[PDB]
């Protein structure tokens, strides 16, 4: 209560800070698209055979 | 085709282009309340229009 406005701004910034490296670049996503990455390898490979 | 299926034809007589495409197929299932219920269905006949 005593410290709620540095608080709420802090809050603030660091979702301001999130947005801003998910807008720039993004290989955090990686982990779905390596779950995207293998079933199109495995299809590849039926059509091939 | 990357599977080696022909899938462009040159007409012997005329020389016009002809693609060629498979003809409808598809999955079916049979949706059903039950035998004890009644003896009626429902049929879903996939991917089609
Ligand atoms: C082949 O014959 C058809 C009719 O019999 C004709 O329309 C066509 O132009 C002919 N093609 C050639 C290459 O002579
Ligand atoms: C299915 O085919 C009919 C007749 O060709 C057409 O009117 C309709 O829009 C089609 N529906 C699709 C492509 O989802």
């Amino acid at each position: 209560y005593e410290n709620q406005k540095q608080i709420a701004n802090q809050f603030n910034k660091a979702i301001s800070q999130i947005q801003e490296s998910l807008t720039t670049t993004s290989t955090a996503l990686g982990k779905l698209q390596d779950v995207v990455n293998q079933n199109a390898q495995a299809l590849n490979t039926l059509v091939k055979q | 085709d990357v599977s080696d299926f022909t899938d462009s034809v040159r007409d012997p007589k005329t020389s016009e282009i002809l693609d060629i495409s498979p003809c409808s197929f598809g999955g079916v299932s049979v949706i059903t309340p039950g035998t004890n219920a009644s003896s009626e269905v429902a049929v879903l006949y996939q991917d089609v229009n």
